[PDB]
């Protein structure tokens, strides 16, 4: 036991003002120049101090009987005070600017230690922790991990920012849950000894070789987000998957997902799509992102009818009915695609959110009934009319019509040319291959509001 | 325009934390490097860093398990700044719902719960009631759907079960005949309250009846 001499003032005993503040009220007092006893001290078994700007926690190794303890949120360096705190079972004190954990490596009673988005470098003194059961080591500059080797009751355990050697996880065999995000991994064949896991979350890595993850069927949630896939037929195996992302990959072929009947949540968004018949019979599918890919046709979609999320945006599509049946649809975004028509588009009672930028829509009337929407986006349109004949007078009808049915005048015209509703004339002294309009309207739909505007293109025939 | 899918998060979810709620993108970074940043109670304000962004990502993170019964919902907002330091989009409210778990006991309104029975009630009166509630989610879950039963009583005479409860309201019912004051003055009854229609977390109070001329 740690023991003060006397009865001493609560701030001559926390030296830090916000630490003292919170202890006086912990232990019962007035203020903080009140006096306490060492008996008054015993009697503290727990403290939640987060989020009080607290610098030093010099005064706690007086409260002999702590068993858990919360000092997230704060900005500690120096942890020396907990050295013989020998009753603590679990620790929270992510969020702090700790570099040493050195008064940690006694503390064998705890079961629970997490010291996310610290200054740590050298986790060594864990090395006889071998109760622990969830470490969270995140955001942190750890490159070596082999003191985890003989924590053989982990199961819940995360770490970084610059591991490439997953190795030392070969005999955590109790891990369900393990976050390896932001490292420098590429090699992940030691995953397939923890074959306990539920839970996968390595995003941000180099890792390019799945086939590791095999024999690991109790996965049901996996992010490989912004890794080097391309070859997923492993996941074939993984049956119990509900959550699944793959974004930020090179991934083309999805024939190893059309058996993961159980996913609800799957992204793809960028990578090398260009076929998504695999996911017909993913009918559980709330969530479907599939951004940045090179899709052109999207019929396997209308299967997916408990879609509420849908990302479609930067593809080649220019058909967008097969989203039609998709009633549940809450946000929908297809912008930077060559979709014309959105007739289909009036079927979407529930949409909120509708993202259609840079598109080639022309008339908004289908979207006038949608009036839950709440945001919005339709500028940057572009398209080409059929072509007509040059003529010297040559006229052509305005075709850009707002969600209220009236045309939408020009904003510019190529040539000199002028506008009287609804017809845009072009007087032209010899013959152009084309001449062209812009509009840019504002418009508001339900609560959502955007700039619908576009260039037209008008190709003349010779 | 915010890219944003709909945020729900369970109570008491399990680590390692920080846990990846939902990406957060402007489609105006197309155009440049875009800052995101988060404000709003469990943001910025009280209890601040329960929720976080990655700068460059735009991914929201939760740092720690939330409790549906301390807060049910959060209100923040996004915001997304240019890398010349001009907002690129009007700030996006973002609801975040916790959804529940069954990790509340029901809890009877009083530890003892007293009342009295005349001699020779007939069989089927209505006797007291006991209540207890629970602090989970009685809209979404059975979390807090409660059945009532009686665990013990003391004494056993005449008969060891003088009495009955409704499952479902908690009314105690005389059953038997041969209450007797002079012989047993009082019975006192252990009754137990489960969520789960019955099935699920339990607690126990006392009931105290008294027999009346
Ligand atoms: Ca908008
Ligand atoms: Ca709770
Ligand atoms: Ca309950
Ligand atoms: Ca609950």
């Amino acid at each position: 036991s740690a023991t003060i001499t006397q009865d001493t003032p609560i701030n001559q005993i926390f030296t830090d003002t916000a630490l003292a503040e919170k202890m006086k009220t912990v232990l019962g007092k007035t203020n903080v120049t009140d006096t306490v006893s060492q008996t008054d001290l015993d009697q503290v078994t727990t403290l939640q101090a987060d989020r009080l700007g607290i610098k030093s926690i010099d005064g706690v190794e007086y409260l002999n009987n702590l068993t858990q303890i919360n000092f997230s949120n704060n900005q500690l360096t120096d942890i020396t005070p907990l050295k013989n705190l020998t009753k603590l079972v679990d620790i929270l004190m992510n969020n702090n600017q700790i570099a040493d954990i050195t008064p940690l490596a006694n503390l064998t009673n705890l079961t629970g230690l997490t010291l996310f988005n610290n200054q740590i470098t050298d986790i060594d003194p864990l090395k006889n922790l071998t109760n622990l059961n969830r470490l969270e080591l995140s955001s942190n500059t750890i490159s070596d991990i082999s003191a985890l080797s003989g924590l053989t009751s982990l199961q819940q355990l995360s770490f970084g920012n610059q591991v490439t050697d997953l190795k030392p996880l070969a005999n955590l065999t109790t891990l369900e849950r393990l976050d390896i995000s932001s490292n420098k991994v590429s090699d992940i064949s030691v995953l397939a000894k923890l074959t306990n896991l539920e839970s996968l979350i390595a995003t941000n890595n180099q890792i390019s070789d799945i086939t590791p993850l095999g024999i690991l069927t109790n996965l049901d949630e996996l992010s490989l987000n912004g890794n080097q896939l391309k070859d997923i037929g492993t996941l074939a195996s993984l049956t119990n998957l509900t959550d699944l992302d793959l974004a930020n990959n090179q991934i083309s072929n999805l024939a190893p997902l059309s058996g993961l009947t159980k996913l609800t949540e799957l992204k793809l968004g960028a990578n090398q799509i260009s076929n998504i018949s695999p996911l017909a019979g993913l009918t559980a599918l709330t969530n479907l992102e599939l951004n940045e890919n090179q899709l052109e046709d999207i019929s396997p979609i209308s299967n997916l009818k408990n879609l509420t999320y849908l990302t479609l945006y930067f593809n080649n599509i220019s058909d967008i009915s097969p989203v039609s049946s998709l009633t549940k649809l809450q946000r929908l975004f297809f912008y930077n695609n060559k979709v014309s028509d959105v007739s289909s588009l009036a079927n979407l009672t529930n949409i909120n959110w509708l993202s259609a930028g840079h598109n080639q829509i022309s008339d908004l009337t289908p979207l006038a009934n949608l009036t839950r929407i709440t945001q919005l986006g339709l500028n940057d349109q572009a398209w080409t009319n059929a072509p007509v004949n040059y003529k010297a007078n040559v006229s052509i009808p305005n075709t850009v019509k707002n969600v209220t049915g009236a045309l939408i005048a020009p904003a510019t015209i190529s040539d000199g040319g002028s506008y009287t509703e609804p017809d845009i004339t072009w007087n032209l002294p010899s013959y152009t291959n084309e001449v062209s309009y812009t509009f840019s309207q504002p418009v508001t739909i339900g609560k959502g509001t955007t700039t619908f505007s576009g260039t037209v293109t008008q190709p003349l025939k010779a | 325009d915010w890219v944003i899918p709909p945020i729900s998060s369970p109570e008491n979810e399990k680590g390692p934390f920080p846990k990846n709620l939902v990406q957060i993108k402007s489609n105006k970074d197309k155009e440049g490097k875009v800052f995101y940043s988060i404000t709003g109670q469990g943001a910025d304000t009280p209890p601040v860093g329960v929720f976080i962004i990655e700068r460059e990502t735009g991914w929201l993170k939760v740092t720690e398990p939330l409790d549906r019964e301390r807060i049910a919902t959060y209100t923040l907002f996004s915001h997304a700044v240019s890398s010349n330091g001009n907002a690129v989009e009007d700030p996006m409210e973002i609801l975040i719902t916790v959804t529940d778990q069954n990790d509340n006991k029901p809890e009877f309104t009083q530890e003892v719960f007293k009342g009295s029975v005349m001699e020779g009630a007939l069989p089927g009166t209505s006797v007291m009631e006991v209540t207890a509630t629970d602090a989970d989610d009685d809209v979404n879950t059975y979390n807090a759907a409660i059945a009532y039963t009686i665990l013990s009583q003391d004494p056993e005479l005449p008969d060891k079960n003088m009495f009955t409860i409704n499952r479902n309201t908690g009314v105690i019912s005389v059953v038997t005949t041969g209450l007797d004051r002079e012989s047993f003055p009082t019975y006192t009854l252990v009754v137990q309250a489960a969520d789960l229609q019955g099935e699920g977390l339990s607690t126990t109070a006392t009931a105290v009846i008294t027999v009346t001329d």
